[PDB]
């Protein structure tokens, strides 16, 4: 990194005179693809002699299936405990009056069959999600020799997640609406309404700066926030390394 | 208590499966040492017994590996429990939902078979009421902002009220602080501040 | 043993068999009529059995994964199956889902909490004649919150809740004797 | 491997279908193979040649 | 039987690796749940737990087999040098600020909040007195205004 000597003296302090409202995007895996394995179809494909010989390993195969079932249930549990923190599905108010803050890109688009926001659309388009397949195509056009068809013909199935991506989007939208319409109060019991400017004033008082500086610079802050969102809207739209 | 019972059941099931796995021939003529050693002399019995040894050793390795996985899981759970005891029983946690829904007040540990139980006592505001608010009050040109709490009107007057409870008190110069003229603020409303 | 179908493959004159990634033979040249036939397994994984636990009933439902309900019998080869398997292959309770085709449970437009998760937002349960139902899960109550630039909600009271939560701390310590387990008490 | 199953959904293995018939597909060749020329040979060859 | 043993061992290997990865993903999911509870549902005082700078809000966004957090943070930007002092000796007594620090632009002194430059004139309510003004190191002379 850069060499940067910092001035130090027993009677010299540096005070900020301005600020920037940064927006940082960070990603966390939550679940992985649930999978199931058929011992009989994998080891002894469809021969009866080999299955009869395999019958004495039923303990091993029961153990394997139990482990994979535990993994699958664990994935469903992970998704539920991450997204279903609140069981009150709040909906955003029809009017957008948040003291100049623009939440267009992080709220559901009503003009799409799925209820995702713009940033969500970019995120889902930035990942391939290749394991999706309909059985019958493998029974039909197999000259292409897809890998998924081989996996299915050898008993290695991929189970679908319990929560559809639309449902996860609904949970996320509920969390966003509660966040911007009630602050932290909806997490600690019922959701208590508050204007967004007063909410961000509470946050500013939280970080250790008086709330007045917000109201004296509210518009500026809003613009900064919007600008930061714009950066995200392009940072996730060009590269795929995020 | 499904978690603790699940732990106990997992351990017992693993041991029982390990016992059950001794019935596998692993390619040998039989899964019993005695049958092999009686039908065959060590001449031919060495290879069969070696196959059995390899299979049963692999079974033990499988069991130990699964036990290591579960031990790591339990260690993560135990570290979380230690953090909870340190940060909620020994203190008051500001982390939201770390220790129960609502604002954490105390926590009481209770031992349990191969586990611990926490009784998170929490404050949950219950009976809410609508009010008309305002970020600031323009007294005579200067803008008044509350020190702690919010400005609330019941329709006629205005009061400063603490944020998580309705205990209004009349506006006063010590409850509030002034900052500049009252033109830049958005949503500011007119009222008089009482001065002792 | 398997299922033979016709396909297209360019076999050079010195080639008769074809092998896939798994090394199992997948294409064979028929010696009598010179043509290529593809061998597929005559079954497939993707069958899930849904049931309320025994001590309640013996009814079940079957989820055939990633198959259309029109083509379930050919995929499952219901012609060769037992009579008791054929009733769960086609009927009036056939329901198509994003996961697959569900048979043996009537589709219900209502929504509840998840009792037996199925997939793709579908959960199944045992209603009260008695039968298995399948429904889209309910994510929770719809609750629009009032919002205005000059309206705040203040609490006037409180409740002192007590929540009980449990955490595992340790598990049963175990020890294994190789000699006693592998080679019980034989010296050889 | 139990007589009681609790409430839930289970992935199940493939025992439902069993075979019922057999097919043989060999080349149609009628010429019997020269057994009488390798076995009923008047003279065999020396082992070196 | 040899083939059966080998393929069963292959399955065991795959299941073991899947358990390892499941534990990793479970740790990640627990972290994500903690972040959602402590940053989306609240304001986190933990430094760098949710983005660089002082956390203000967080916005969840779903992603394929994962979640995304938009940590909005306050970052002080334009700094300025100043000459400070722990206390002010008014008339023998030592004045310490309630919140903020004593700052001089060269001529006068003001109390300023710590993360922003909003100076205001020294006053007896901004400060509090504690004992005589001889024990403190770095104390400097100035007058405190009294309404
Ligand atoms: C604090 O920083 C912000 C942006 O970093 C400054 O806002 C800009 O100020 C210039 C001139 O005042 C304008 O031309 C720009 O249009 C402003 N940008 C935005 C988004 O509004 C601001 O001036 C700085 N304030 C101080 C005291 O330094
Ligand atoms: C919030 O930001 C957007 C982009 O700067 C503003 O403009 C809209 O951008 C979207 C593209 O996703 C278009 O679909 C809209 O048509 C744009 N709005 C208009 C009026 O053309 C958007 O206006 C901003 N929100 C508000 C309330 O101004
Ligand atoms: C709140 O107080 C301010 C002044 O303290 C009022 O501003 C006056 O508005 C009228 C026009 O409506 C002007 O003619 C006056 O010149 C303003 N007074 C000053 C000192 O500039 C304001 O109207 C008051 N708000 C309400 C709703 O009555
Ligand atoms: C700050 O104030 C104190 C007294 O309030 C000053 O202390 C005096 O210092 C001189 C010698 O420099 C002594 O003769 C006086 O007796 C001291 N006054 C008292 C009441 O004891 C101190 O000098 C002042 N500091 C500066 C830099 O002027
Ligand atoms: C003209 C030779 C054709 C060679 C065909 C090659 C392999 C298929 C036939 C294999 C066995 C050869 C005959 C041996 C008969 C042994 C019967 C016995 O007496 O016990
Ligand atoms: C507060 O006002 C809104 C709209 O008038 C209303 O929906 C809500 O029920 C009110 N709050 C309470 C506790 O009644
Ligand atoms: C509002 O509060 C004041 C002081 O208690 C009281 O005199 C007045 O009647 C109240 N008005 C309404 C509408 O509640
Ligand atoms: C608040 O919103 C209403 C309409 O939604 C509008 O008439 C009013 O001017 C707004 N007031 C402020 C301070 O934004
Ligand atoms: C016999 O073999 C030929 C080619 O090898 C094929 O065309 C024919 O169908 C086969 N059957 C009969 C009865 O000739
Ligand atoms: C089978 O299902 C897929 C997707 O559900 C669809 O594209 C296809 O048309 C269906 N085919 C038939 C014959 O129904
Ligand atoms: C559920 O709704 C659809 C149309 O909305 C309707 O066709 C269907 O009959 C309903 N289900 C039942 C059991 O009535
Ligand atoms: C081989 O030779 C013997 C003796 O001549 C004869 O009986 C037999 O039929 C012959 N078999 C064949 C296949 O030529
Ligand atoms: C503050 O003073 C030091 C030393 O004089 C100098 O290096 C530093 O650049 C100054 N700070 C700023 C923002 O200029
Ligand atoms: C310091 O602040 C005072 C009050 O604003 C001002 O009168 C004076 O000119 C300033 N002096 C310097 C060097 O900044
Ligand atoms: C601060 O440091 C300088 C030299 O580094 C020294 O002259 C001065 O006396 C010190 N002041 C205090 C209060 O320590």
């Amino acid at each position: 990194g850069a060499e940067n000597s910092v001035a130090y003296s027993n009677n010299s302090i540096a005070i900020p005179t301005n600020f920037t409202i940064s927006v940082t995007t960070e990603i966390l895996p939550v679940s992985m693809t649930k999978t199931s394995v058929d011992c009989t179809m994998y080891i002894c494909g469809d021969s009866t002699e080999c299955s009869n010989l395999l019958l004495q390993y039923g303990s091993f195969c029961t153990q394997l299936n139990r482990a994979l079932t535990g993994i699958a249930v664990e994935q469903d549990k992970n998704t539920q405990e991450v997204f279903a923190q609140v069981k009150q599905i709040y909906k955003t108010p029809p009017i957008k009056d948040f003291g100049g803050f623009n939440f267009s890109q992080i709220l559901p688009d009503p003009s799409k069959p799925s209820k995702r926001s713009f940033i969500e659309d970019l995120l889902f388009n930035k990942v391939t999600l290749a394991d999706i397949k309909q059985y019958g195509d493998c029974l039909g056009d197999i000259a292409a020799r897809d890998l998924i068809c081989a996996q299915k013909f050898n008993g290695l199935t991929v189970l679908p997640p319990l929560l559809t991506d639309e449902m996860i989007a609904q949970y996320t939208s509920a969390l966003l609406a509660g966040t911007i319409t009630s602050g932290w109060t909806f997490g600690a019991g019922a959701a208590l309404q508050i204007p967004f400017a007063m909410q961000m004033a509470y946050r500013f008082n939280g970080i250790g700066v008086t709330q007045n500086v917000l109201y004296e610079n509210q518009k500026l802050i809003a613009n900064q926030f919007n600008s930061a969102i714009g950066k995200i809207q392009d940072s996730l739209s060009s590269t795929a390394s995020a | 208590l499904g978690k603790l019972q699940d732990v106990v059941n997992q351990n017992a099931q693993a041991l029982n499966t390990l016992v059950k796995q001794l019935s596998s021939n692993f390619g040998a003529i039989s899964s019993v040492l005695n049958d092999i050693l009686s039908r065959l002399d060590k001449c031919e019995a060495e290879v069969q017994i070696d196959r059995l040894i390899t299979g049963r050793l692999q079974s033990l390795q499988t069991y130990v590996t699964q036990q290591l996985i579960r031990a790591a899981e339990i260690r993560a759970s135990a570290n979380l429990a230690a953090t909870k005891m340190s940060e909620c029983v020994l203190g008051q946690s500001k982390r939201v939902d770390f220790c129960g829904k609502g604002y954490h007040l105390m926590s009481f540990p209770q031992s349990a078979p191969h586990g611990v139980v926490f009784l998170h006592v929490t404050y949950v505001p219950a009976q809410e009421k609508n009010f008309t608010t305002a970020p600031a009050i323009c007294h005579d040109g200067k803008a008044h902002f509350p020190r702690e709490g919010v400005f609330v009107s019941n329709g006629t007057h205005w009061f400063v009220t603490q944020r998580n409870f309705y205990e209004p008190q009349i506006i006063t110069t010590d409850n509030t602080f002034v900052s500049g003229n009252c033109d830049v603020v958005i949503g500011i409303v007119n009222n008089t501040v009482y001065d002792p | 043993t398997g299922v033979l179908t016709e396909s297209n493959k360019k076999f050079l004159p010195f080639q008769q068999f074809g092998r896939d990634i798994a090394d199992t033979t997948d294409a064979v040249r028929d010696p009598q009529t010179l043509e290529i036939l593809d061998i597929t397994p005559c079954s497939f994984g993707g069958v899930s059995v849904i049931t309320p636990g025994t001590n309640t009933s013996n009814q079940v439902a079957v989820l055939y994964q990633d198959v259309n309900c029109t083509e379930v019998p050919v995929a499952i080869h219901a012609d060769q199956l037992t009579p008791t398997w054929r009733v769960y292959s086609t009927g009036s309770n056939v329901f198509q889902t994003r996961a697959g085709c569900l048979i043996g449970a009537e589709h219900v437009n209502n929504s509840y909490e998840c009792d037996i998760p199925i997939g793709a937002g579908i959960c199944a349960s045992y209603q009260t004649s008695q039968s298995i139902i399948a429904y889209t899960m309910s994510l929770g109550a719809e609750n629009s919150v009032a919002y205005s630039n000059n309206s705040i909600a203040i609490p006037t009271n409180f409740t002192i809740s007590v929540t009980t939560e449990i955490l595992p701390v340790s598990m049963t310590k175990t020890s294994v004797d190789c000699t006693m387990y592998i080679c019980g008490d034989s010296t050889e | 491997k139990s007589f009681t199953v609790e409430k839930g959904i289970y992935q199940t293995s493939n025992f439902r279908v069993q075979p019922t018939e057999s097919i043989v597909r060999f080349p149609n060749i009628t010429n019997l193979c020269p057994f009488g020329e390798v076995f009923n040979a008047t003279r065999f060859a020396s082992v070196y040649a």
